[PDB]
């Protein structure tokens, strides 16, 4: 298979700037390659064909250039509509291969967490289960670390993490881990704690309970 | 104009197969250029399946030939696809693409929405919905209140609180599997004032299994 490689993997920048994108392959591919757009959610559209051509209702901003086994994908001055992911794809030899795809971000300034944490329910542990959630709000940037521990001492199985693309109002992320435990367990021990590491902080956000309290 | 447009059922077991039609309206499949089949796996992971030109060849990933079939219906202009013994590993979005074609000035290719295909052999299991009241501490000036919908299959599920009025500061962060089945929680950030005198309804709704859950967050 020809291993066309991505970088970067992902950028922050601002609405305004010039962006390059490059894809390198195992091999000269003869300019056989072409640039693709997955915007939100969505679908694709294709960029630009045969390395340096653009194509029908692709705005003028967009161009390529590359020979041999390396290509570039460059976006001058960006707009809303340019944040997304970009792929570029080989399809001068079978399999086509696509690269690890690079993501535009769109850069903001920091901002802390919010961290709210949260005690299984009451009709929750009827049944005999227990979910301790904790969400992280509104934080910046994507780079967050969360430790959940009982009683004093982590605890890594049973957490459940899940992450929110960039909010188009705040262009923060937001962060939920869970921890399920069995309502067994749950009660044998007391201090439930979630625990965040931000750079925005040089201490560890901690929010805690205890499952005596109401 | 050219679209393309696919449709099959987005739900397999596993060891059967998998099977999508692409009905192409605006242009004859069978007069130029290659219909393909890609599928982007939960990852972002592109990964190109076979094409069936116009004059009928096929051309097949390696690794997928023996399980791979790509075929197609001239009249109503429409090339399918099928993968034999699917596994979990096939659960993915899949895409009818085409190759570049020249109808306008410059070349143009065109693609599909792509369909969602889950390869699990979970029953439609409805979910369980927990509401998250704050536990007893600080607070200040903003409330955050949860959902919790766990044990659901298959996906998706549909999370608005009231019934829909309720639009800023809510947040409901995408499934993640959990022993087969799906679990997702939603986040609501409302002024102290507000709750619990203006009542805050998680509204959880699950297609598959024709099921409304209303569930209010009241204080512990
Ligand atoms: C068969 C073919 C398939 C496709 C591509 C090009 C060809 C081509 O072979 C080049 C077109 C041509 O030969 O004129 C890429 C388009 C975006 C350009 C797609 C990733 C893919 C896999 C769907």
């Amino acid at each position: 298979d020809i291993e066309l490689t991505q970088s970067p993997s992902s950028m922050s920048v601002s609405l305004g700037d010039t962006v390059s994108i490059t894809c390198h392959a195992s091999q000269g591919i003869s300019s056989n390659i072409g640039w693709l757009q997955q915007k939100p959610g969505k679908s694709f559209k294709g960029l630009i064909y045969h390395g340096t051509n653009l194509e029908d209702g692709v705005p003028s901003r967009f161009s390529g250039s590359g020979s041999g086994a390396d290509y570039s994908l460059t976006i001058s001055s960006l707009e809303s509509e340019d944040f997304a992911d970009y792929y570029c794809v080989q399809y001068v030899q079978f399999p086509f291969t696509f690269g690890s795809g690079t993501k535009l971000e769109i850069k903001r300034a920091d901002a802390a967490p919010t961290v709210s944490i949260f005690p299984p329910s009451s009709e929750q542990l009827t049944s005999g289960g227990a979910s301790v959630v904790c969400f992280l709000n509104n934080f910046y940037p994507k780079d967050i670390n969360v430790k959940w521990k009982i009683d004093g001492s982590e605890r890594q199985n049973g957490v459940l993490n899940s992450w929110t693309d960039q909010d188009s109002k705040d262009s923060t992320y937001s962060m939920s881990s869970t921890l399920t435990l069995t309502k067994d367990e749950y009660e044998r021990h007391n201090s439930y704690t979630c625990e965040a590491t931000h750079k925005t902080s040089t201490s560890p956000i901690v929010k805690s309970f205890n499952r005596n309290e109401a | 104009q050219v679209q393309l447009q696919e449709s099959g059922p987005g739900l397999v077991k596993p060891s059967q197969s998998l099977s999508l039609t692409c009905t192409v309206t605006g242009y004859s499949i069978t007069s130029d250029y290659a219909w393909n089949w890609i599928r982007q796996f939960p990852g972002n992971k592109l990964e190109w399946m076979g094409y069936i030109s116009y004059s009928g060849s096929t051309s097949y990933s390696p690794s997928l030939k023996s399980r791979i079939s790509l075929t197609r219906d001239t009249s109503k202009n429409q090339f399918f696809l099928q993968l034999n013994s699917v596994t979990t590993e096939d659960t993915a979005t899949y895409y009818c693409v085409t190759s570049l074609t020249w109808l306008l000035r410059r070349k143009r290719s065109y693609w599909g929405q792509g369909t969602t295909v889950t390869v699990s052999s979970a029953s439609t299991k409805g979910p369980s919905v927990y509401p998250l009241a704050p536990g007893s501490k600080a607070a200040a000036s903003m409330v955050t209140l949860g959902c919790l919908v766990k044990g659901y299959f298959p996906e998706p599920v549909t999370v608005t609180w009231n019934s829909g009025s309720l639009s800023s500061g809510v947040h409901t962060f995408p499934a993640v599997l959990q022993s087969d089945l799906y679990t997702l929680s939603s986040s609501v950030t409302v002024p102290s004032s507000p709750r619990p005198s203006e009542t805050v309804t998680c509204n959880v709704a699950h297609p598959a299994s024709s099921t409304k859950v209303d569930k209010k967050i009241v204080p512990e």
